[PDB]
């Protein structure tokens, strides 16, 4: 603990240019496991992490059935957008989803989720109460009516209450050496000359997992957080993590600053400084 | 484990 | 290799247009079409069309199954791999068929229905479709029968994408891309889960002639539109759905026989709510 | 409501002239997610690469990593070639062993 599963579904139309395409990728925290993309000649769910590799057939067969199902109602999905916002079926569009179950140590839901988005701007919410909706705007208010004479929300709180859960704990038991052993990161300090009057100092930490980290520059003790360039974290390629933290300090005072490091993967919070 | 539940919008 | 489109629709009437897209190299021009049979022999003596190709008025010489190969100067050949098919069916050469929807057209979420096309002239193809899909017709060969060639195109298991309005067309031997007139249109509604709503007759079922009697759909549920229907076969009336103070969603139909009412929501009338319980009038 | 990629290009390990490592660059923040993305070695497409399926952020906006296996030395050039429908010719970053 604590851990998540995410699903995300991305359904596109390109009029002109190819058919709709629905791409779905699954998630254990910061690891993705499993993938299905209806441009593939024959599409299944696939595996994309080892540890889910032996499980059966029947998983696999499964997950196919569900997600042809749902790549036929997310093409349909595009075309009643379409209606709802008097658009052109000549114009390309996007339906995003987000979907899945916060645990805690204890592998007990803390919390579910369910969040839509048309053309990347919200379009609706399920709660926190895995009971209502949130609408970002009319034409959500169409399908939010539908989903509450459908009764949909409760289907969607019994799936993050139960099968949610249940897997993501069969998951992180069946990859607990990678998913369960946080990796801390490799960390140094660069020196980058921009005059003779002025430097670059960069905090880096490379092959760490999971993702979330804090990289913070104080000088003499204070947070530099309004003067420190933060890079986006981004993937090594190898299911760890790398990102670093920038500042520009007078020549002659680097001394005064310190690079703070705080990750799972440590036992104890980095201080460190270049030399 | 995906979500069994259709989204029809 | 280029993708190739038919636009608006690649079913289109005699006299109507119809434009082919090549798009390859993130461009639309610069491109060859060739037919099902000559594979590496282009149409039109090989023009290289500009643009896209319209086609209008659109004629019998229209039809066919085509290809585009799209211009790459840079290349070992001057040019790329054959697109993907589209078949240009063009329709309006002969005379109607039939088609009739077992056991009828509306159709419960998950379960099935028969749509059956039928005529006295011998079709020896029939094509059903729903009107402004990019799906392809779906094709079944015809089956000869008293006077009479059929086929029975099953559909389902029933959900939102394939609810809508259907036409069936026929073909004949060696004109397989020459469709006929289309049948009649037939809607094709899927119904539920959304809740069923309430019928009620005010003031009450029991009416003589000639007095007023008004029919009332209602429910908690925020329906958009009511749909009345009378069984026996007239199409339903339908009616906007109003708010009251009660917070109920519902509509008055002023008018025997045995009546349901559906509801449904704005942008969608092909899906309708499971059927209140029947009102007899 | 369109956004044009960052672009981030860096090895998978610290690099050292002679010895096989992995070479990435990291597109992200975009939207739409139809998107072009090379490996160069010296100006010229790099033919066996790979990228990740695609995802997004929170915010909505797309992200994809694209990786090829590689050895790094003094004189080899190596970048990352990024088209987006929001940018009118294509960007190319170079691989900067200090970024
Ligand atoms: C159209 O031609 C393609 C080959 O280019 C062929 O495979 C396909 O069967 C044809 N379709 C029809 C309906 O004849
Ligand atoms: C076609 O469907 C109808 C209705 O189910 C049925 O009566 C008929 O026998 C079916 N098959 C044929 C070959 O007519
Ligand atoms: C709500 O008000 C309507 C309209 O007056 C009335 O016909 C109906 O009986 C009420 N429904 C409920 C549940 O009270």
């Amino acid at each position: 603990g604590s851990h998540s599963m995410r699903y995300f579904y991305t359904a596109m139309s390109r009029p002109g240019r190819g058919e709709p395409r629905f791409i779905a990728v699954g998630y254990v925290d910061d690891t993705q496991f499993v993938r299905f993309d209806s441009d593939a000649a024959s599409p299944r769910m696939a595996p994309r992490a080892p540890w889910i590799e032996q499980e059966g057939p029947e998983y696999w067969d499964g997950e196919t059935r569900n997600m042809k199902a749902s790549a036929q109602t997310y093409r349909e999905n595009l075309r009643i957008a379409l209606r709802y916002y008097n658009q052109s079926e000549a114009g390309s569009h996007i339906i995003q989803v987000m979907y899945g179950c916060d645990v805690g140590p204890d592998g007990r839901l803390l919390r579910g989720h369910d969040q839509s988005a048309y053309d990347g701007k919200d379009y609706i919410a399920l709660n926190e109460d895995l009971s209502s909706w949130t609408a970002a705007d009319t034409a959500a208010q169409i399908t939010q009516r539908k989903w509450e004479a459908a009764r949909v929300a409760e289907q969607l709180r019994a799936y993050l209450e139960g099968l949610c859960v249940e897997w993501l704990r069969r998951y992180l038991e069946n990859g607990k050496e990678t998913l369960q052993r946080a990796d801390p990161p490799k960390t140094h300090v660069t020196h980058h000359p921009i005059s003779d009057h002025e430097a670059t100092l960069r905090c880096w930490a490379l092959g760490f997992y999971p993702a979330e980290i804090t990289l913070t520059w104080q000088r003499d003790g204070e947070d530099q957080t309004q003067d420190t360039e933060l890079v986006e974290t981004r993937p090594a390629g190898d299911r760890t993590f790398q990102k670093w933290a920038a500042v520009v300090v007078p020549s002659g005072e680097e001394q005064r600053y310190t690079c703070h490091v705080q990750h799972e993967g440590l036992p104890k919070p980095l201080t460190l400084r270049w030399e | 484990l995906s979500s069994p539940v259709t989204k029809s919008f | 290799k280029p993708f190739l489109s038919a636009w608006p629709s690649a079913v289109v009437p005699r006299g109507g247009h119809v434009t082919l897209r090549c798009h390859y190299r993130h461009r639309f021009n610069n491109f060859m079409l060739y037919k099902e049979d000559r594979i590496h022999i282009p149409i039109f003596h090989g023009r290289i069309f500009q643009e896209s190709f319209n086609m209008s008025p659109v004629t019998t010489a229209h039809a066919g199954n085509y290809t585009c190969r799209g211009s790459h100067p840079h290349s070992p050949t001057g040019w790329s791999a054959p697109s993907n098919p589209v078949v240009i069916m063009v329709t309006g050469n002969h005379r109607k068929p039939s088609l009739l929807a077992h056991p009828g057209p509306l159709v419960k979420s998950g379960e099935r229905v028969i749509l059956q096309c039928w005529s006295d002239i011998m079709f020896e193809h029939f094509f059903l479709h729903k009107e402004g899909i990019s799906k392809d017709p779906s094709r079944l060969v015809g089956q000869i029968h008293d006077g009479v060639s059929k086929a029975n195109f099953s559909i389902g298991p029933m959900m939102l994408a394939l609810a809508g309005t259907y036409r069936c067309y026929g073909s004949v031997t060696h004109t397989p891309y020459q469709l006929s007139a289309p049948s009649d249109p037939l809607d094709i509604v899927v119904t539920g889960p959304y809740e069923k709503p309430s019928l009620s007759a005010q003031p009450g079922p029991k009416v003589q002639a000639g007095e007023s009697v008004t029919l009332s759909c209602s429910s908690r549920s925020s329906y958009d539109m009511y749909h009345l229907s009378r069984e026996g076969g007239a199409h339903e009336r339908r009616l906007p759905a109003v708010r009251k103070v009660n917070r109920t969603f519902q509509a008055d139909f002023p008018l025997g026989g045995t009546y349901r009412c559906f509801g449904s929501f704005r942008h969608s009338p092909y899906e309708w709510s499971d059927p209140s319980d029947p009102l007899l009038v | 409501i369109q956004r044009t990629p960052k672009i981030q290009v860096y090895s998978r390990h610290p690099a050292e002239n002679g010895k096989s490592n992995f070479l990435n660059c990291y597109v992200s923040g975009f939207h739409p997610s139809d998107i072009e993305v090379d490996l160069l070695k010296n100006g010229e497409r790099i033919e066996k690469v790979e990228h990740s399926d695609l995802s997004f952020s929170k915010d909505w906006s797309f992200y994809l990593l694209y990786y090829t296996e590689f050895t790094p030395t003094e004189k080899d050039e190596y970048a990352c070639r990024v088209n987006h429908v929001t940018l009118s010719q294509p960007k190319i970053v170079k691989w900067d062993r200090d970024m």
